[PDB]
RNA sequence: UCAACCUCAUCUG
């Protein structure tokens, strides 16, 4: 739903890297090159960003219960 | 208590044994609204 | 222990209420067992 | 009949990583030092959350989980702070905990990214490793998150939120000479970074009298503790555990006598 | 490397990222125990479920 | 100091 804080396998913080990952993808960088630029080295950490599905953006489309 | 409206999201206070209809919108779905007492969550 | 006439039904045994319990809902209503309804039908026809 | 004298040579030292080599040491000692890196180095992390208002899409305990996983600078005062169990005061106090507050509302139309930066600490030494930022939640317009949190001292044996390190790389015998791993086809196996072998030789010749020594470590910090102080605190904590064990053993031996 | 002792595991082990699913069957929903609890009306035997 | 029965369908080894 939202990018997890800390990779499950090791615990390196990957929560701060999702927006930068998306920006680098918009730049031109391939997924692997963006992951390298963000500093993700082990395939455990690269799995976190590479396989992440951001559903929080879809959930934010619905109007809040209390405004 | 005070019930938040389903559609117009305006709090309306409905007494017991009163029909569930929001004033100014007429929607028939209300929500009870969060409790004042606070619950401790362990971050774990 | 068993005479051939006794096979023919002249007296119908009505089981105790333990056999046919009354199913109670919310105290508002008491459904009756299938046996109770069938016995009611039998009693109605016998009275007729 | 006595302990060997270990030697340390630090190859790399960066704000996020320490690469060092420990020589003339046992495999058990080396492995347990790594183990203490992972699980027995004290750190500061959020363990009490009270959410006054959460209209975000994520439920309250989801928010609490994410807040707990956020790293907090624990370089100096983690040694000063006491465990909550040890502290005399009821619940939590400045000596046993650090208070954080979050009060964010998305009044603007654009989506508001609640970050670790919005967490505000009562003591300046603990900050959420902000000096991007860890995203706690995204708030639509009209959605609000208000909460108070308390962060306590603890180690990763309790919960992985208290792990001070990301990945501890531990390697011994870079070229297989003790044959602790027996390759079915040695040539297919990639060389280690620490390997001193020529490219032709896949494995070092078997050393019958060898013992595992010259262990290579790469400790990556999560940012809460500096990577150097993770190692120092782990050594000190293992030494303290051994000293406590010795004290209890001495007391029980005296009792038996 | 063995986590408990640190010694290399002799047989090299197949590791990789595989996709796993959490099925709805959880132990907390299935654990059950009975000791002189509620009893049916007709059979006067322990209830079902 | 304490709650119905039927029926059907869906899943479990
Ligand atoms: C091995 O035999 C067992 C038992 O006989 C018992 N069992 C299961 N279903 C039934 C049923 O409908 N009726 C009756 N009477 N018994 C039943 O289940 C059988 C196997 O079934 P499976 O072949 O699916 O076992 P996997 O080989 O599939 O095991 P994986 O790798 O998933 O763990
Ligand atoms: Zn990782
Ligand atoms: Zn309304
Ligand atoms: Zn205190």
């Amino acid at each position: 739903m939202i990018i997890p804080v800390r990779c499950f396998t090791c615990g390196k913080i990957v929560g701060n890297k999702w927006e930068a990952y998306l920006g680098l993808l918009q730049a031109e960088y391939t997924e692997g090159d963006a992951l390298d630029a963000l500093g993700l080295k082990r395939y455990c950490c690269r799995r976190m960003l590479l396989a992440h599905v951001d559903l929080i953006e879809k959930l934010l489309n619905y109007a809040p219960l209390e405004k | 208590m005070i019930y938040i409206c389903g559609e117009c999201h305006t709090e309306n206070e409905i007494k017991s044994r009163d029909p569930i209809r929001c004033r100014e919108c007429g929607y028939r779905i209300m929500y009870k609204k969060r409790t004042k007492r606070l619950v401790v969550f362990d971050a774990r | 222990y068993a005479r051939p006439e006794w096979m023919i039904v002249t007296v119908l045994p009505v089981p105790p209420l333990s056999v046919r319990p009354a199913v109670v809902m919310q105290g508002s209503a008491r459904n009756q067992d299938d046996l109770t309804h069938k016995l009611a039908d039998i009693v109605k026809i016998n009275n007729q | 009949p006595y302990a060997n004298q270990p030697t340390v040579r630090i190859t790399e030292l960066t704000d996020e990583n320490v690469k060092f080599i420990i020589e003339n040491t046992d495999l058990a000692v080396a492995n347990s030092i790594r183990r203490v890196f992972i699980a027995e180095v004290p750190i500061i992390a959020i363990d009490w959350v009270q959410i006054d208002a959460n209209s975000s899409v994520l439920h309250d305990e989801f928010i609490a989980h994410r807040l707990g996983l956020i790293p907090l600078t624990s370089d100096d005062i983690v040694d000063k702070l006491q465990y909550s169990r040890d502290c005399t005061c009821e619940e939590f106090c400045p000596e046993c905990s650090v208070e954080f507050t979050l009060d964010v509302r998305c009044n603007e139309d654009q989506t508001r990214h609640v970050t670790s930066r919005d967490l505000i600490s009562n003591s300046p030494r603990v900050i959420p490793v902000t000096s991007d930022d860890i995203l706690i939640v995204k708030l639509r317009k009209g959605q609000e998150l208000r909460l108070r949190a308390y962060a306590k001292k603890g180690f990763g044996k309790e919960h992985a939120k208290w792990n001070p390190t990301a990945g501890v790389a531990f390697e011994y015998d870079p070229d297989n000479a003790l044959r602790h791993t027996v390759y079915p086809k040695p040539e297919e196996w990639p060389k280690s970074e620490y390997s001193e072998l020529d490219e032709d030789e896949s494995q070092a010749p078997y050393d019958p009298n060898g013992k595992p020594e010259r262990f290579y470590y790469n400790v990556e910090s999560c940012g809460s503790l500096r990577p150097e102080t993770i190692v120092l605190s782990a050594l000190s904590g293992l030494k303290k555990k051994l000293s406590d064990l010795q004290t209890q053993l001495s007391h029980e031996i005296q009792s038996d006598v | 490397y063995n986590g408990f002792t640190g010694r290399k595991i002799t047989s090299q082990i197949f590791i990789g990222p595989t996709y796993y699913q959490r099925l709805k069957h959880m132990v907390d929903d299935k654990i059950h125990s009975r000791a002189r609890g509620p009893i049916q009306i007709l059979n006067r035997q322990p209830m079902e479920g």
